RNA sequence: CUAACACGUGCGCGAGUCGGGGGCUACGAAAGCCGCCGUGGCGCAAUGAAGGUGAAGGCCGGCGGCGCGCCGCCGGCCGAG
RNA sequence: GUCCUGACGUGCGAAUCGGUCGUCCGACCUGGGUAUAGGGGCGAAAGACUAAUCGAACCAUCUAGUAGCUGGUUCCCUCCAA
RNA sequence: UCAACCUAUUCUCAAACUUUAAAUGGGUAAGAAGCCCGGCUCGCUGGUGUGGAGCCGGGCGUGGAAUGCGAGUGCCUAGUGGGCCACUUUUGGUAAGCAGAACUGGCGCUGCGGGAUGAACCGAACGCCGGGUUAAGGCGCCCGAUGCCGACGCUCAUCAGACC
RNA sequence: GCUCAGGGAGGACAGAAACCUCCCGUGGAGCAGAAGGGCAAAAGCUCGCUUGAUCUUGAUUUUCAGUACGAAUACAGACCGUGAAAGCGGGGCCUCACGAUCCUUCUGACCUUUUGGGUUUUAAGCAGGAGGUGUCAGAAAAGUUACCACAGGGAUAACUGGCUUGUGGCGGCCAAGCGUUCAUAGCGACGUCGCUUUUUGAUCCUUCGAUGUCGGCUCUUCCUAUCAUUGUGAAGCAGAAUUCACCAAGCGUUGGAUUGUUCACCCACUAAUAGGGAACGUGAGCUGGGUUUAGACCGUCGUGAGACAGGUUAGUUUUACCCUACU
RNA sequence: GUCUACGGCCAUACCACCCUGAACGCGCCCGAUCUCGUCUGAUCUCGGAAGCUAAGCAGGGUCGGGCCUGGUUAGUACUUGGAUGGGAGACCGCCUGGGAAUACCGGGUGCUGUAGGCUU
């Protein structure tokens, strides 16, 4: 026979989006062609991010966009998020941005267009720059979700800063034996 | 064991080494109006008989002897429990022993 | 018998609750009952305010 | 079941060699350890303060901390299925430098000196260590005599 | 397979039964072969043996696929950077073990030979004790001829 | 099958979100609408047992203060690793 | 109701039949009326009897009692697999 | 004289003795996170801009053993927690198809050729087929194959012998 | 600051052993304990001074899930001890000497809450010890059932059968000796190698949705390790008798008294009264004397229900018409 | 060549006995008022210089014991891996590799750092 071990024989990654959306599948039908038929890997990574799940393409906010676009060198470039460009209310002035996203929330659309910016979709991005040149590809904070505070080294183990699953935060709800130094032990 | 009744040790209030009258800690009288005591008593009152478990299998002969360390210096007079490794027979300050003698 | 990681919880189902479960299937019948009663009251006190005093 | 003492089964491990009892020699104290010096462990029974556990006798680690009498080193212990790179604190005399790093440092400064030399000259030196190759072809001079004949000597039950 | 021997066979790229691989000899490699040595028969091949193996069964690992070496461009696109172009200087490098023998031999797929015509004399013993495993020195050139 | 929780996944909106309880207008006990019905839940802030407290700093000028080059405070500037 | 430990032992019978047996004027046998009710009755005492049920009747309900213990657990193909 | 003694000698041992002391094996290393310079900071250490550590700034690529190969990481998670056999090491036991361990491979979860028969042995691991060739084991007949003009000996059994 | 166990040589009573001195003395002593390591101007012995066996936050090791408690290791912040000083010391030279929540007690601060406000007792807190779970990661706990039950287990006993053969039985080998003489007619010590599964053990693989668990009676067949009979070889075989051996299981191997008996012993005949196997042959063949239900009495034990490889008495033995086998 | 003071590795330095030590040293030595400490100026401390290599110590010697380090023992014993090898077993042989220790016989007997003398 052959003594190859078939555990990791199959790659796990996606080849099609799980969504049954039709506009997203048209964007996939376009970027399949562009990444197959160009030699710029912006197209490969942007179809790889069109495929993803909405917990893997987190919402990038407009404060991150303003900061990471005002970092020096990248003036009049095109910000590209594959997720959802959301408003961030704790920022006052907004510079002229040139952004491209699947879906921009309504107050962020109003904010950028009052600042004098321009919103694009991905079909217009492919017309405007097919190899994706002149673009800054950004992604949202992926471990910004509240779930990742429950992950890692478990609570009740030394040097583990993990939020434990408790039904209501209070005085009585798991503050006593693993936590105190008088009540039992402190981990 | 033999412990002298005066230890020159740390004093947490004065922040420095001071002499200490050393005696032995003994448990105070149990108050009828502590919270757990009157909780237990009210839960016992009625029917059901014994409610909280009665410990029967006492298994060790010793208890850890605890020294009460009063500061000598007259306005401070702080106290600490300083308990040492357990021992069956225990005395305070009697017969500082001497080597090289007949029996 | 709790598994790896997850909120330990106290569901209050230790009583016999299936003999007493109030089910809301007469919600829209009760709303049309109330508003037909409200229309009858509002037209039987005819110029007075329907909301009462 | 066995006992789980800290020094179980270390009769011949922490004991000194034969006729090397007595006072510890003082070079082992006078050696100095930076952080990142690769360090062997060899526990010793003449001192008991700061004893490395018998899991670590012979293991080699890296210093991450040096204190007044002891260093802290980072050694790899394998427990059931994983390897833990863990911190221990060992007094200064259970410890030697490893010469395994020193031979590499010698070879690095030799490679760098004969790289910075014979770059101005133009020739190409070899820097990798190829392993011991097969023996190249060579004549054997049987100058004069015939080779000596051998034969198996017959069995004599000498017992 | 004892797991040490399984690992050394996985580094020698003998996975299936009756595969074959060229191996250059040095002190590391002879000890690697001798850990395995109840499971292999390894010898000193002739130039005709290297020719029979390359032309008859020699396939190339291109884009980690097994494309049969039909014409010289399949060799030249993958080893032109080491300045061997055709099958002839492929065979020359492998026979006169060259500088880029590592990448030439890693280019060639592990050879897949048929079962020996005529038959093995005994599998589970060494060649010295009248068997087949071990170190036939030159007598691999009587076993390649009937295994391909 | 109902409830609770966890994680993954698709969908809408996105620092907000949700009318489920109430109200207004055959299939329809559906559907729509409310917005001064967001009361409220969850989230946007944690920590402490509790009283409670509650998430950048620097540079410039003026007044060892002496055996607060630090500066206590004022006016300007850069300004969020 | 002794013994045959006979018959029968899917019987005539969920305890019957045959021969042999005990007692047969007294603590005798028996009909009907009445009393005692389940953790109770009643017992010349065997834990017997209490409607073919007795070291705690029967009927309904709680009730689908619980069980780390047995039994079972319904279509195909492909992949990974202790 | 016979003794202890004492001094050189001699015979036999040791799981819980040892001067010596293998094989197998256990860590570490085989560079770019490394070297070599120039310089700032420190409340630590300080005869000593000492020692150490941290920060800047620059220059070095022959990628510094062989061999093989794309890797790293994060959730959620069923089932399992009665095991057994074998080469070797080995404990109790007289011994066991007995009980108890170590390494590795199997069986269990696994077919298929061989060992007549067989969970574990020898070979060998499987999609459905055609051709060729083998492995272990065979070739009087059952039964494919010695129906070779096979080679060299030993062996008579009134209980022959015949394959892990 | 000193050197220890032991030994040698001296010395009034003095000795085998009191004490003084000299010399050898690598640990043969001591260090609390069990052992292992460790140790000689010390870790031992004797002094002097003492309380680092104290207050405090972190990290790490150890068993480990890489979690607790215990125990330990480097540090760090004071407050000290000692030494002239370097330093050493936060318990015992190292390896064991020990304990969660809840509850109670004590200690600590010009502490927090005590509920509309204030004061004051009380109570609740916060941290640090202690009271303890020895089944030691931590319930509060006496029996009996033969009147017994239920869920299961052949994971686990009592049968047979299996692997093994200690023990039982049986047979060799070597030859010190018995056999007046003589190792070997007939035996055989000290040793030693086996065979059998008719004893007992050992094991627990099969059976717990049941394989009917003692004997006897009846009945067939088988083995040979042969008691007799047929034929032979050997004798310390004169005869008669008897011992040992070979081929050999064809044909026999009984009647009874006692006992439930298997066994055992005895009476009598005998040619001989040999041994055994077939699920310790044989209960849908019988018997039920025994053990092995429920009723009872006795002894001992137990306060008692009741228990007794202790005795004794009474105590249901079911079904063939199927297939196979045989007649 | 050599010594003292401080040493490093700790016997190629130890131990027993014998011989030789010029100069500087190191010593032995002479004392006890003061410092100090004892039964005792033996020790420790303190003040010295009349004498002596006698001892220490230094160098050297012994068909010396020891130690160190080679040969032999020996490719022996043992041993990773392998066979449908042998043997009733015990154990043994073989292939692929690795490879010890006594007895016995030779060689060696301190090297050396920092500071300061001596050999006018
Ligand atoms: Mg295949
Ligand atoms: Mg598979
Ligand atoms: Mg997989
Ligand atoms: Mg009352
Ligand atoms: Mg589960
Ligand atoms: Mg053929
Ligand atoms: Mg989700
Ligand atoms: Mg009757
Ligand atoms: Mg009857
Ligand atoms: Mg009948
Ligand atoms: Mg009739
Ligand atoms: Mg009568
Ligand atoms: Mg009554
Ligand atoms: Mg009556
Ligand atoms: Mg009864
Ligand atoms: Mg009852
Ligand atoms: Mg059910
Ligand atoms: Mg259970
Ligand atoms: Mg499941
Ligand atoms: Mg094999
Ligand atoms: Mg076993
Ligand atoms: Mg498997
Ligand atoms: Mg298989
Ligand atoms: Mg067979
Ligand atoms: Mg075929
Ligand atoms: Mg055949
Ligand atoms: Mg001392
Ligand atoms: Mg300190
Ligand atoms: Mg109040
Ligand atoms: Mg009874
Ligand atoms: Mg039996
Ligand atoms: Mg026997
Ligand atoms: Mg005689
Ligand atoms: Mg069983
Ligand atoms: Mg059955
Ligand atoms: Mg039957
Ligand atoms: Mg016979
Ligand atoms: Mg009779
Ligand atoms: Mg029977
Ligand atoms: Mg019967
Ligand atoms: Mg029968
Ligand atoms: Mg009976
Ligand atoms: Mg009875
Ligand atoms: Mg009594
Ligand atoms: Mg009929
Ligand atoms: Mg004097
Ligand atoms: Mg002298
Ligand atoms: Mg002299
Ligand atoms: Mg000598
Ligand atoms: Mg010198
Ligand atoms: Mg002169
Ligand atoms: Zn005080």
């Amino acid at each position: 026979g052959v003594d190859i071990r078939h555990n990791k024989d199959r790659k796990v990654r996606r080849k099609e989006p799980k969504s049954q959306d039709i506009y997203l599948r048209l964007l996939v039908k376009l970027y399949r062609f562009l990444a197959r038929r160009t030699n710029s890997t912006f197209n490969q990574v942007v179809l790889k991010r069109l495929f993803m799940s909405r917990t893997n393409r987190p919402p990038l906010s407009l404060s991150r966009m303003i900061r990471k676009m005002k970092l020096p060198g990248r003036e009049n470039k095109t910000a590209v998020v594959v997720g959802t460009v959301t408003d961030d209310v704790r920022v006052q002035e907004v510079p002229k941005l040139k952004v491209c996203a699947l879906r921009v929330t309504s107050r962020a659309r109003s904010r950028i267009l009052k600042a004098g910016g321009k919103i694009l979709t991905f079909d217009q991005l492919a017309l405007d720059s097919p190899k994706g040149r002149g673009t800054v590809l950004l992604s949202g904070p992926r471990k910004g979700r509240e779930v990742y505070r429950h992950f890692g080294k478990a609570p009740g183990t030394p040097h583990s800063h993990t939020k434990p699953y408790v039904r209501s935060k209070g005085r009585k709800f798991e503050r006593a034996r693993g936590r105190r130094a008088s009540r039992g032990y402190k981990n | 064991v033999n412990v002298p009744k005066t230890r020159r040790t740390f004093c947490k209030k004065c922040g420095k080494h001071q002499p200490h009258k050393v005696t032995q800690y003994k448990k105070g009288k149990d108050s009828l109006y502590a919270q757990g005591k009157r909780r237990y008593d009210r839960k016992q009152s009625g029917y059901g008989g014994q409610t909280k478990p009665i410990f029967r299998k006492k298994a060790k002969t010793t208890k850890k002897i605890v020294l009460r360390l009063e500061c000598v210096e007259p306005n401070c007079r702080s106290k600490r429990m300083l308990a040492i490794k357990r021992c069956k027979h225990f005395e305070l300050g009697g017969d500082k022993k001497r080597k090289g003698q007949v029996i | 018998a709790p598994s790896r990681n997850g909120m330990i919880l106290k569901p209050h189902f230790h009583k016999d609750w299936q003999r007493r479960v109030a089910t809301w299937f007469n919600q829209p019948a009760r709303k049309i009952r109330r508003r037909k009663a409200r229309q009858a009251r509002a037209r039987r006190i005819a110029p007075r305010p329907a909301a009462g005093p | 079941t066995n006992t789980k003492g800290k020094r179980r089964g270390t009769r011949y491990m922490f004991s000194r060699p034969f006729r090397k009892h007595g006072v510890v020699p003082l070079a082992t104290y006078m050696r100095i350890y930076k952080k990142g010096d690769i360090v062997d462990i060899k526990g010793m029974g003449t001192v008991q303060k700061g004893m490395p556990h018998k899991c670590y006798h012979g293991k080699t680690g890296r210093v991450y901390n040096v204190t007044q009498h002891a260093v802290g080193i980072v050694v790899n212990k394998q427990v059931k299925g994983k390897i833990l790179a863990k911190r221990i604190n060992v007094r200064i005399e259970h410890i030697k430098h490893s010469k395994s790093r020193d031979s590499f440092l010698k070879r690095v400064k030799e490679n760098d000196q004969k790289k910075k030399e014979a770059k101005e000259k133009g020739t190409w030196v070899q820097l990798k260590r190829q392993p011991a190759p097969p023996r190249e072809a060579h004549f054997v001079r049987t100058n004069g005599k015939e080779p000596e004949l051998l034969e198996p000597i017959p069995y004599e039950f000498m017992a | 397979v004892s797991p040490k021997v399984r690992k050394v066979l996985q580094l020698l790229r003998l996975r299936q039964i009756f595969n074959g691989t060229f191996v250059k000899l040095n002190k590391a490699s002879i000890n690697m072969l001798r850990i395995v040595e109840p499971y292999i028969a390894w010898g000193y091949p002739n130039l005709k043996s290297v020719n029979e193996l390359i032309y008859k069964r020699g396939y190339g690992k291109i884009n980690k696929k097994r494309i049969a070496l039909t014409d010289n461009t399949l060799i030249a696109r993958s080893l032109g950077k080491y300045n061997i172009i055709c099958m002839e200087d492929l065979i020359h490098e492998i026979y006169t073990v060259g500088k880029h023998f590592k990448e030439a031999n890693n280019f060639l797929w592990p050879f897949k030979l048929s079962s020996p015509r005529g038959g093995m004399k005994k599998k589970t013993t060494h060649f010295v004790e009248g068997g087949d495993a071990g170190n036939r020195e030159d007598q691999i050139n009587r076993l390649i001829r009937r295994m391909n």
